[PDB]
RNA sequence: AGGAUAGUGGCCUACCAUGGUUUCAACGGGUAACGGGGAAUAAGGGUUCGAUUCCGGAGAGGGAGCCUGAGAAACGGCUACCACAUCCAAGGAAGGCAGCAGGCGCGCAAAUUACCCAAUCCCGACACGGGGAGGUAGUGACAAUAAAUAACGAUACAGGUUGUAAUUGGAAUGAGUACAAUGUAAAUACCUUAACGAGGAACAAUUGGAGGGCAAGUCUGGUGCCAGCAGCCGCGGUAAUUCCAGCUCCAAAAGCGUAUAUUAAAGUUGUUGCAGUUAAAAAGCUCGUAGUUGAACCUUGGGCUUGGCUGG
């Protein structure tokens, strides 16, 4: 088979570059923020629990 | 500030002219206390010279404010000069640290010795008659 | 009763028997013959180094369409060639004939992966440098 | 050469990595004792399950076999000093009934927040961390120190910390000091 | 290979001089001498580990240098000369008289004695035999040969050293009811009296010792040691314990109690 | 019977017999084989590994032969041959890193041509000398231990007396740097500790994944059976939950992935503990030696006294 068409596809994706965000906290602090997010304010659709919900 | 000094298991060791015990140093309010400083210390309270007596060992417990380490006091600064390794002499200026080549040099110097039977005036002589 | 001897002085019968029949067991009798030093490319090996030859393109099987790059190279060990698939879209770009590339097996231990054809190693590193840093652009190839 | 010098790994991972049940148990419990990752759970399941391998092999003796008093009652004493085994609950089959909570009760971290010395669970790892509580007259930095029943009354700041009677820290002086 | 070793690798060493394991990686090789390799103690374990006066081997070879270290009523400079069983240890700088003799735990206690009793050791009769010119003589177990014995005594016999003239004062015969300590295997250090010796032609010869706590144990008659003509009459002191052993429970309870 | 040996012995010689081992596997072959203590995994039974900190053996490029000595068939001793290889004025002479460090080569694969006898011990005529044995430091993500990367208030809101989601404060601290002391043979580092050392606390955590197995998207853009992914099943042919990316999320975290071997999973090696009508597998059928396995039967019952330990 023809070998001229090797990287073409991620050649051609349009290069976006990654938004500056704050950054996460590590170790203690993040299982914390886990814990929280998962016990303490529960976001529960009424029986219904998503880790990550796509905008619908 | 207020530097107390403990010792306990204290040996008595007329075999090498000395007393022999550890050492504990409560020193609140200060990093440690050095060697020399308790030298000073250790002779006055057991009143004996100051030369007599050598401390080694010490470690800082975690936290801080207390020390450890091992001491002798000895008979008379005589004994201390006897039975003392030559480093401790040095340490507390009992003695000078001997002037030695180095490990390298001085093994080099006796493999070219090995090299050389009879005496060195007679081997350098003989060659320079050979190159003359 | 179930086709074994049971006596209490049989055991030289039980112990020869497992040992006729773990023949049969592939891993075990692979392991004694030592097929992997005799037979196998790497010799054993979990890595080994080669010099590429050609960069060649080989068709995926059925049901899948496409190509799968693949190189060929001949191993500095014994002299044998095989053929290394060399991962990630477009990573054959940085395969260039006559590189010292670093092989590996595809994790089937001795068979052929997925679609991929005849086809039981993959190109770890090339010119010293890991494959993986030169498709993320973390390091360069020296050249 | 010289003798090796003999280490052991104090941890066990579970066979089945992804378990919604484990997962949320073990992140249950790490948010309630402020434990930094997996580890220190696997650490606590690892040795409570040598514990109870212990009490196993002594429960298979007879009862008045030497080995299983003298071995079930060090055990046993071993376990009633540090408070994770209650005093009314001597039996050899009380350890066998013991669970990971009542181990990580008896960590320094647990007992600092518990002692009202700091504000939450998250608050007393950092002032152990820190340098600012002592058991005895003995600073501990470790938050996984497991405190004795004749140290749990001693648990205080250091005497020569900034919230136990030391001078003020590097933040404060420099402030007050400009 | 090739010849005699010198060196004694730490781990290597014998479990009764309680070494340590992170110290280095040799231990002391004892000297040839009065006592066997394995059952004995060099002079440097004996002043470093167990009486802590030299706080290493440099030391305590500057102790022994001076003449103040000796065995068995001689000065010994060797700082791994074989010290062993029954031996009399006397540092007089220290007015100190130690004499080696096995504790229940299976180590050399440091066993302090008085001046008169160090005068004198025990050495169990190895053998009996005639030397040249017809001359009986005795074979202790510490290598000594004692010549013109008493014609009564034989081996498995104690004898008793004068130490300072190097001859006999008395023995005891072997015999059901006389003292015994064991001076090997894992009844070592234990006290007892003989009940029965059962022999084995050809083999070993195995002896029945009960204890005072009326526990009875069995041993090669090889690591029998008399060391008394009756119960509760030793010829020496005896080390603290008294050569009975306790179990580990007993150990324990008796820990408690002396503490608190 | 002798010889030889330190000594036993076909160890060797002379003479004489014809013996010795073997399906209970001799003999031969293979071993990517030094043996063991041990290591990994393991409900139990097992399977795999053990060049390598201790013990025993063997070797010093390959053989062989020796001197000295108590002890060597020694190689940091010698002699010879073979193979490598050094200097040479061409006549000759000198070699042996599977010691320490280091170099080349080989390869997937492995560190300084450093300091010291202070410790552990050894050797010597020896309290004193020597020891790349050994110790110390360097390199070192082989493995192992502990363990930072933030904590707490006030507002503002949402929320069900308090958990957060943001913008507002003052505290705390070690990573790092350093007087100094300690440490050490001398240092380094650790431990202590003046002064310095945190708001984006940029002093910024990574490695793999998000169809199922298997925890976590039917979000947005790109490509269009191509590029690629995919251990396996599969995805990709114009709204791709699987490719390339952004966002978000998941798992483990100073660690995480990949390859190979091995162990469990494997009752898929089954003694415990498999299967053989049809899935693989009862020899076409009998005889038969070794092997394995082999019916029943020979002092039972009764009486008296007594010691101990369990419950009371
Ligand atoms: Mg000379
Ligand atoms: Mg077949
Ligand atoms: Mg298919
Ligand atoms: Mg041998
Ligand atoms: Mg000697
Ligand atoms: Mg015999
Ligand atoms: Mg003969
Ligand atoms: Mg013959
Ligand atoms: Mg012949
Ligand atoms: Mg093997
Ligand atoms: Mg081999
Ligand atoms: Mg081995
Ligand atoms: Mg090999
Ligand atoms: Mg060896
Ligand atoms: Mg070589
Ligand atoms: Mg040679
Ligand atoms: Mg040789
Ligand atoms: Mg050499
Ligand atoms: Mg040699
Ligand atoms: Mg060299
Ligand atoms: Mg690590
Ligand atoms: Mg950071
Ligand atoms: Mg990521
Ligand atoms: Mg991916
Ligand atoms: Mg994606
Ligand atoms: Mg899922
Ligand atoms: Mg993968
Ligand atoms: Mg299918
Ligand atoms: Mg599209
Ligand atoms: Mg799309
Ligand atoms: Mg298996
Ligand atoms: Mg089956
Ligand atoms: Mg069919
Ligand atoms: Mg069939
Ligand atoms: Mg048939
Ligand atoms: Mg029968």
């Amino acid at each position: 088979g023809s070998l001229a068409r090797a990287g073409k596809v991620k050649s051609q994706t349009p290069k976006v570059e990654k938004q500056e965000k704050p950054k996460k906290p590590q170790g203690r602090a993040y299982m914390r923020l886990l814990y929280t997010r998962r016990f303490v304010n529960v976001t529960l659709t009424n029986g219904k629990r998503k880790m990550n919900p796509s905008p619908a | 500030d207020a530097v107390t000094i403990r010792t306990r298991k204290v040996i008595s060791n007329p075999l090498l002219a000395r007393r022999q015990f550890v050492i504990d140093v409560l020193h609140p309010n200060r990093a440690n206390v050095s060697k020399d400083e308790l030298r000073e210390k250790l002779a006055e309270i057991y009143k004996a010279e100051k030369d007599a007596v050598s401390v080694f060992g010490f470690r800082t417990q975690f936290g801080g404010g207390k020390s450890t380490g091992f001491g002798l006091i000895y008979q008379s600064v005589a004994d201390a000069k006897r039975f003392e390794p030559a480093y401790r002499l040095v340490r507390y200026g009992l003695a000078e640290k001997v002037e030695k080549a180095s490990r390298q040099q001085r093994k080099q110097k006796k493999n070219r010795d090995k090299k050389i039977f009879g005496t060195q005036r007679r081997a350098q002589k003989r060659a320079a008659r050979r190159n003359a | 009763g179930k086709g074994k001897p049971r006596g209490l002085n049989s055991a030289r019968k039980l112990r020869v028997h497992r040992r006729n029949n773990r023949w049969a067991d592939q891993a075990y009798k692979a392991r004694l013959l030592g097929t992997a030093f005799k037979s196998s490319p790497f010799g054993g090996s979990s890595h080994a180094k080669g010099i590429v030859l050609e960069k060649i393109g080989i068709e995926s099987k059925q049901p899948n369409s496409a190509i799968r790059k693949c190189v060929r190279v001949q191993l500095i060990k014994n002299g044998k060639k095989v053929t290394a698939f060399v991962p990630n879209d477009g990573c054959l770009n940085f395969v260039d004939e006559n590189d010292e590339v670093l092989l590996a097996g595809f994790g089937r231990r001795g068979k052929a992966k997925g679609d991929i054809p005849g086809v039981r190693f993959k190109v770890v590193k090339v010119s010293g440098v890991s494959l993986l840093a030169l498709w993320k652009e973390k390091k360069e190839k020296p050249r | 050469p010289r003798a090796p010098r003999t280490y052991s790994k104090t941890y066990s991972v579970p066979k089945r990595p992804y378990e919604s049940a484990r997962l949320d148990a073990e992140l249950k419990l790490a948010g309630e004792y402020g434990l930094k990752n997996k580890r220190e759970i696997y650490r606590i399941g690892f040795q409570l399950s040598k514990i109870r391998r212990a009490a196993r092999d002594l429960l298979t003796r007879d009862e008045k076999d030497p080995k299983r008093l003298f071995e079930g009652n060090a055990l046993i004493r071993r376990l009633v000093r540090i408070g994770v085994l209650s005093e009314d609950k001597m039996k050899l089959d009380y350890v066998l009934a013991l669970k990971p909570e009542d181990f990580l009760e008896r960590r320094l971290q647990t007992q600092v927040f518990k002692l009202g010395l700091a504000r939450s669970i998250h608050h007393a790892r950092v002032l152990i961390t820190q340098r600012h509580i002592a058991v005895g007259k003995q600073i501990v930095n470790i938050p996984s120190f497991t405190v004795r029943l004749d140290s749990q009354k001693h648990i205080d700041f250091a005497h020569n910390s900034p919230y136990g009677g030391g001078r003020a820290g590097r933040v404060k002086r420099k402030n007050q000091g400009k | 290979a090739r010849g005699p070793k010198k060196h004694l690798k730490r781990l290597a060493a014998p479990s009764h001089w309680m070494l340590d394991k992170l110290s280095g990686t040799y231990a002391p090789r004892p000297s040839a001498g009065p006592h066997k390799l394995r059952e004995s103690l060099p002079l440097v374990v004996f002043l470093r580990n167990r009486l802590k006066y030299a706080l290493n081997g440099r030391e305590v070879k500057a102790i022994m240098m001076q003449q103040h270290v000796q065995v068995d009523g001689k000065v010994r400079t060797d700082t791994t000369y074989p010290a062993g069983f029954m031996d009399v240890i006397t540092l007089e700088a220290t007015n100190e008289h130690f004499r080696l003799v096995y504790d229940v735990k299976g180590k050399f206690a440091v066993h302090r004695i008085s001046a008169e009793e160090a005068a004198y050791k025990l050495g169990k009769v190895k053998k009996v035999q005639l030397g040249k010119k017809g001359v009986p003589y005795v074979v202790t177990h510490d290598g000594r040969t004692i010549r013109y014995p008493d014609p009564l005594i034989r081996a498995n016999d104690t004898v008793k050293i004068d130490l300072a003239t190097g001859k006999i004062d008395d023995f005891i015969k072997f015999d059901t009811g006389r003292l015994v300590m064991v001076t090997g295997g894992r009844n070592l250090g234990r006290v007892g009296v003989i009940v029965h010796r059962e022999k084995h032609e050809g083999g070993f010869d195995l002896v029945h010792i009960k204890d005072a706590l009326e526990n009875t144990f069995v041993t090669r008659l090889s690591n029998v040691f008399v060391i008394g003509t009756e119960a509760g009459k030793p010829w020496v002191s005896l080390p603290k314990g008294k050569g009975i052993k306790l179990s580990i429970s007993e150990e324990r309870d008796r820990r408690r109690a002396q503490q608190g």
